[PDB]
């Protein structure tokens, strides 16, 4: 009743190369209340220093933001953005796809 | 510039 | 077709800590200021270079100002929790918009002054800038309420006044800026994403403003009857991207064209794999 469910996308800001430095950012949009935990998961395992943009929010009310850290690609390095909202019952992960 | 509000709510 | 916006909002959680007041300033869709009582030292801050041509005397003008409305929305986030009989142990939003839109002859066109409780229409100026329109039970006590001590009249004076007047200043500063431009950079990729069939994306990256149009066409009418198209994107530094992709029987991939359409680009662009 103060809420509406988020929405993820996660990708680089550089065409993906890997080994070769890179900014993974996680866009969170469309949610409300603007109290958000959002996490940069490698390989499951978090993140640290994960910076987080300023917030904003659109003409309907609901806020977006910018998570964003460092990082590199590599063949089999897994990762991935995860969302916790009063609106959802449960923690969204949604993984990053290079070709997205 | 930025408004200034009157009464509250 | 020009516009000033000031998005302030403010947020209370359970805690020792007073509620978090964020107010975001727009010319024309274009962040040109911000405070964030969350920050070491609280005062409006430059997000636009044009922005630094403005003195000393008027970032205090503006953080003072910051500074009621702080306390103005903290005082009536209580008034709210009355109002709904609402239990103090959850978390609560408010938040308004206000501004002024101008026409290219920098003539006033229109107010805006609305507010939201809990992401919901509460209470809003009329285009009029007279009347009231409240959205439930709660806001008519509101609605009230600023009827009786004239409120109207000081918004209206603010909308057809400070609003119009500082919008020609910052629009005057910074049309330099304003009318810049970041022209796409597209381009294909190529996924084996099926059998018999591929997935062929076209993509458009650091380019600004956020507006833009991306289109596919297997040479003639357009598709999008399976065309994915994301919501443009922020790139972090400034610009942003966008894709959209479509479905393809393997070996017509390089039958396809995309075309970019941004104002930042001499002419549309045309592509294919």
């Amino acid at each position: 009743m103060i809420q509406k469910t988020p929405q993820i996308q996660v990708y680089s800001r550089h065409p993906p190369e890997n080994g070769k430095p890179n900014i993974l950012n996680c866009y969170v949009t469309q949610f409300h209340p603007p109290h958000i935990e959002i996490q940069m998961l490698k390989n499951g395992k978090k993140i640290p220093k994960v910076e987080m943009s300023d917030m904003s929010f659109s003409k309907d009310w609901s806020f977006y933001i910018l998570a964003h850290t460092e990082f590199t690609p590599t063949e089999t390095d897994t990762y991935a953005c995860r969302v916790k909202h009063d609106s959802m019952a449960e923690p969204k992960t949604v993984y990053w796809d290079r070709d997205m | 510039s930025a408004v200034y509000n009157f009464a509250t709510m | 077709p020009h516009s000033m916006r000031y998005f302030e909002t403010a947020v209370s959680r359970p805690g020792l800590e007073e509620p978090r007041y964020i107010s975001v300033g727009y010319v024309d869709n274009k962040e040109f200021v911000r405070f964030d009582s969350d920050a070491e030292n609280p005062r409006y801050e430059p997000r636009a270079p044009w922005m630094e041509q403005e003195g000393p005397e008027y970032w205090e003008r503006e953080t003072q100002k910051a500074k009621g409305q702080e306390q103005w929305f903290r005082v009536s986030l209580r008034n709210l929790l009355g109002y709904y009989n609402q239990s103090a142990g959850g978390s609560h939003t408010l938040q308004q918009m206000s501004g002024c839109d101008l026409g290219s002859d920098w003539r006033l066109l229109r107010g805006y002054l609305q507010f939201a409780y809990e992401g919901r229409d509460y209470i809003a100026l009329n285009e009029d800038l007279k009347t009231w329109t409240a959205a439930d039970m709660a806001a008519q006590i509101t609605r009230r309420k600023w009827e009786q001590s004239g409120a109207a009249e000081h918004y209206k004076a603010y909308l057809e006044g400070e609003c119009v007047e500082w919008l020609h200043r910052y629009l005057k500063n910074g049309n330099a800026t304003l009318l810049r431009t970041d022209s796409p950079k597209a381009h294909v990729t190529h996924h084996p994403r099926s059998k018999g069939e591929v997935t062929l994306r076209c993509w458009a990256l650091g380019f600004y403003p956020a507006d833009i149009t991306l289109t596919w066409q297997l040479n003639g009418e357009e598709l999008t009857q399976d065309m994915e198209l994301v919501e443009t994107r922020p790139a972090g530094d400034g610009t942003f991207q966008k894709w959209a992709s479509v479905v393809v029987p393997l070996g017509k991939e390089q039958n396809y064209t995309c075309r970019v359409y941004h104002e930042g680009l001499p002419e549309p662009l045309t592509l294919r794999w």
